[PDB]
C-alpha cells in the first residue's frame, strides 16, 4: 500500500546531552484503488545512530498511544499499527517521537578549568523513511548562542538560539544528507555507566529498595592543573562542573541514607513535598569530566501501597527504573526483585523486552532454605523508559511463620544441651 | 583473611606499601586479631546471620 | 488482573513492634534466669525433668519470638 | 565514681578521628582519599607522610 507523507515538522532539539527529535509526520494515501486499508506503517532509523537508539515512541493526535513493533524487513524498521484503519484519502497525524543517546561529543576534547565544552552533532536534514515526503521543515533548538559551523542548506535563518531550515518541497523514497553544527553546550553531561538495582519484598513490613550508581562526567575531560581557589573566588570558574543534581523519590520513602562506599556522606538535603520527596545530593568532588563518582541510595517504602494480595495470590507492581536526575541516561541496569521465601510460580509481565538470566538464591538473616531472585539486563534506559513492571508470585500464607519456629528451634536444642551436661 | 582461607594469609605479600620494597603481611603481624573476627564472622555465617564484615568488625 | 486484588494489609500493624518485642522478650528473659536460677540451686536427688522441660520450652519460645519482632523492629524487616 | 566515668566517655574519650567536628561536619579526609580511590590511574605512588600510610 503506497504511502505518502504530506506534512513533516520535524523538530530535532539539543538544549541537553540527549538528542531527542519529533516529527509531526502526516500520512495520506495515495488515489489507487483496491488498496482500500492500510493497517500498518513504517519508520527507519539513519545508518548512523541506528545503534544509538534510545526508547522510541509513536502517537496519534489526542489522548492515545500505539504499538510499535521491532522486526527486520536494514536499518532494523519499525513496523507500526495504526489505531483505525484508513481508507485511500484519509490523513493521520503520526506524531512520531524519538530519543538519541550518546551521540553529542565535545570537539574540544581537552577543556581547562575555565572553557566551554563545545559539542558536535551529525544529524540528517530529510526525515528518513521508506516513503517520499512533500515539504519538511526541520527545526533545530539549540542550547546557547555559540554556534561556529552549521551546514548551510537553503539558506537556515536564524533566531536567537533556534535554526530553521527552508521547506525542501520534494524528496526520494530513502533521502539521506549529514549536518552537523558546532555550538557551546555547557550543560551537565553526566552518565551513569552502570546502575543495579536490588527490591527485597517483605510480607512483615515494608519493601526496601537500594541501588548503586557508578556515574561519570562524559564531555570535555579536563586538563591542567585543578585549583580550588580559582573554582571558590570566580562564578565564571568551571562552567561544565556539576556541584549537585536532585533526586526525585517515590513520595512513600520513609529512611534514606545516601552512602558511599567508604562511608555515610554528610551532604544532601532531602525535603518531603506533596506528590513527592525530593533529595538534592552532592557528590564528594565536583566532577569535571571523566572523574566517576560510586554513590548508594537506599529507602524502604510500605508495603500496602504496592502489594496486591487476592487469596492464596500476590501481585507486585513497581518502578523497573526509578528516576534519578533531569534527563537521564543509563548504559548498564541490571534489576534484581529478591521475592519472600516462597514464591512458588514467578510470572513477570515486562511493558518492553527485557534480556533475563536465570533465577538464583538469596540468602537473608533467618532464612533456611533462600529466596529466589528475578535479575533482568538491560542497556540504554533514559527517562522516557520509566515504567511500571508487575510480577505476579504465589506465596503460601502460613509459610511466613516458618521462620520464626525454627529461631526457637535451635534455642530449645541449647537449653536441652545443658539439661544433658 | 575472610574471603580467602586461612592458608592464603599466612603466607601474604603485600606489594602495596612500600612500594619499591614491599613488605610482608604474613609473618610481621600477630594474627590474632584477625582469627578472632574470622572466626566470629564464620559462626554468625554458618547460623545465616549473614552479617557484614565492616559490622562484625567495629563491634 | 488487578482489579480484583486488593492492598495487601499487614498482619501485625508495624507501630506495635516495639512495645510487643518488649514484653516478649522480658518474659522470655525472666523464664530463663528462672531455668538457670533453677538449674543451679538443685542437687542431684532433687532434679524434676518435667519442670526443667516445661520451663525450658516456654522461655525458648517466647526468646525466639521476642529476638524475631525485635530484629523485625530494628528494620532489617526479614 | 560512675557519673564522672559516663562523663569522660561522653566529652573527651569519645571523637571521631577522621571526622573534624565543632552541628558542622568537616569529611575532607574522606573526600580527598575517595578522589584518590576514583580519579587517578590504577598505578599511582601517593607519597605522604607516614602517619597516614
Ligand atoms: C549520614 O548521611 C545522611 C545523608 O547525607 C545525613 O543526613 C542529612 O543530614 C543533613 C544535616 O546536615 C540534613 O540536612 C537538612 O536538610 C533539610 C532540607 O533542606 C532543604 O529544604 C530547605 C527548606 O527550603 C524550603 O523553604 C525555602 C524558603 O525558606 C524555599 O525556598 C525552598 O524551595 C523550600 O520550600 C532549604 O532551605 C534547603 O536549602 C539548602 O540548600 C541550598 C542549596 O540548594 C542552600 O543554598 C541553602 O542555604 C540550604 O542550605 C534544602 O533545599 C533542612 O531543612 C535542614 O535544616 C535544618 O538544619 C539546619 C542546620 O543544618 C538549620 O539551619 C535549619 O533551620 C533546620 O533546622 C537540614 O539542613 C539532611 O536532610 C539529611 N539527609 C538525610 C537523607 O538524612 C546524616 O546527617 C549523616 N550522618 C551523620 C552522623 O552526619
Amino acid at each position: 500500500p503506497p504511502l505518502i507523507n504530506e506534512d513533516v515538522k520535524r523538530t530535532v532539539d539539543l538544549s541537553s546531552h540527549l538528542a531527542k527529535v519529533t516529527a509531526e509526520v502526516v500520512l495520506a494515501h495515495l488515489g489507487g484503488g483496491s488498496t482500500s486499508r492500510a493497517t500498518s506503517f513504517l519508520l527507519a532509523l539513519e545508518p548512523e545512530l541506528e545503534a544509538r537508539l534510545a526508547h522510541l515512541g509513536v502517537q496519534v493526535k489526542g489522548e492515545d498511544e500505539e504499538e510499535n513493533n521491532l522486526e527486520v524487513r536494514s536499518g532494523r524498521f519499525f513496523t507500526v499499527k495504526l489505531p483505525v484503519a484508513l481508507d485511500p484519502g484519509a490523513k493521520i497525524s503520526v506524531i512520531v517521537e524519538t530519543v538519541y543517546t550518546h551521540v553529542l561529543h565535545p570537539y574540544p576534547t581537552q577543556i581547562t578549568q575555565s572553557e566551554k565544552q563545545f559539542v558536535v552533532f551529525e544529524g540528517n536534514h530529510y526525515f528518513y523513511s521508506p516513503y517520499p515526503t512533500k515539504t519538511q521543515t526541520m527545526r533545530v533548538k539549540l542550547a546557547s548562542r555559540n554556534v561556529e559551523s552549521y551546514t548551510k542548506l537553503g539558506n537556515p535563518t536564524r533566531s536567537e538560539d533556534l535554526l530553521d531550515y527552508g521547506p525542501f518541497r520534494d524528496v526520494p523514497a530513502y533521502s539521506q544528507d549529514t549536518f552537523k553544527v558546532h555550538y557551546e553546550n555547557n550543560s551537565p553531561f553526566l552518565t551513569i555507566t552502570s546502575m543495579t538495582r536490588v527490591i527485597e519484598v517483605s510480607h512483615w513490613g515494608n519493601i526496601a529498595v537500594e541501588e548503586n550508581v557508578d556515574l561519570k562526567h562524559t564531555g570535555a575531560v579536563l586538563k591542567g592543573p585543578f585549583s580550588r581557589y580559582d573554582y571558590q573566588r570566580q562564578p565564571d570558574s568551571g562552567i561544565s562542573s556539576i556541584r549537585s543534581f536532585k533526586t526525585i523519590l517515590p513520595a512513600a520513602a520513609q529512611d534514606v541514607y545516601y552512602r558511599d562506599e567508604i562511608g555515610n556522606v554528610s551532604t544532601s538535603h532531602l525535603l518531603i513535598l506533596d506528590d513527592s520527596v525530593e533529595m538534592e545530593i552532592r557528590p564528594r568532588f565536583p566532577l569535571f569530566g571523566g572523574w566517576k563518582t560510586h554513590y548508594i541510595v537506599g529507602y524502604n517504602l510500605p508495603s500496602y501501597e504496592y502489594l496486591y494480595n487476592l487469596g492464596d495470590q500476590y501481585a507486585l507492581k513497581m518502578r523497573f527504573v526509578d528516576h534519578v536526575f533531569d534527563e537521564q541516561v543509563i548504559d548498564s541496569l541490571t534489576v534484581k526483585i529478591i521475592l519472600p521465601e516462597g514464591a512458588k510460580n514467578i510470572e513477570i509481565d515486562s511493558p518492553y523486552e527485557i534480556s533475563r538470566a536465570p533465577d538464583e538464591l538469596h540468602y537473608t538473616y533467618l532464612d533456611t532454605f533462600g529466596r529466589p531472585v528475578i535479575v533482568a539486563y538491560k542497556k540504554n534506559l533514559v527517562e522516557q523508559h520509566i515504567q511500571d513492571i508487575v510480577v505476579h508470585y504465589t506465596f503460601n500464607k502460613v509459610l511466613m511463620l516458618q521462620e520464626p519456629l525454627l529461631v526457637v528451634a535451635a534455642f530449645y536444642i541449647l537449653f536441652f544441651t545443658v539439661i544433658i551436661y | 583473611l575472610a574471603e580467602e582461607g586461612f592458608y592464603k594469609f599466612h603466607n601474604w605479600f603485600d606489594d602495596r606499601a612500600w612500594y619499591p620494597l614491599g613488605r610482608i603481611i604474613g609473618g610481621t603481624i600477630y594474627p590474632g586479631l584477625m582469627i578472632t573476627s574470622a572466626a566470629i564472622y564464620h559462626v554468625l555465617h554458618f547460623f545465616h546471620i549473614t552479617i557484614d564484615i565492616r559490622n562484625v568488625c567495629v563491634f | 488482573e488487578l482489579e480484583a486484588m486488593s492492598r495487601y494489609t499487614s498482619p501485625v500493624n508495624p507501630a506495635v513492634f516495639p512495645h510487643l518485642t518488649v514484653v516478649l522478650l522480658a518474659i522470655g528473659m525472666f523464664f530463663t534466669a528462672w531455668f538457670f536460677v533453677y538449674e543451679v540451686t538443685s542437687t542431684k536427688y532433687t532434679r524434676d525433668i518435667y519442670k526443667e522441660l516445661l520451663i525450658s520450652l516456654v522461655a525458648s519460645l517466647f526468646m525466639g519470638f521476642g529476638v524475631l519482632f525485635l530484629l523485625l523492629w530494628v528494620g532489617i524487616y526479614v | 565514681y560512675t557519673f564522672h566515668s559516663t562523663w569522660v566517655t561522653s566529652e573527651a574519650y569519645s571523637s571521631p578521628s577522621i571526622v573534624l567536628s565543632a552541628r558542622i561536619i568537616f569529611d575532607d579526609f574522606r573526600e580527598a582519599y575517595y578522589w584518590l580511590r576514583h580519579n587517578t590511574p590504577e598505578d599511582a605512588k601517593v607519597m605522604s607522610w607516614w602517619d597516614y600510610g
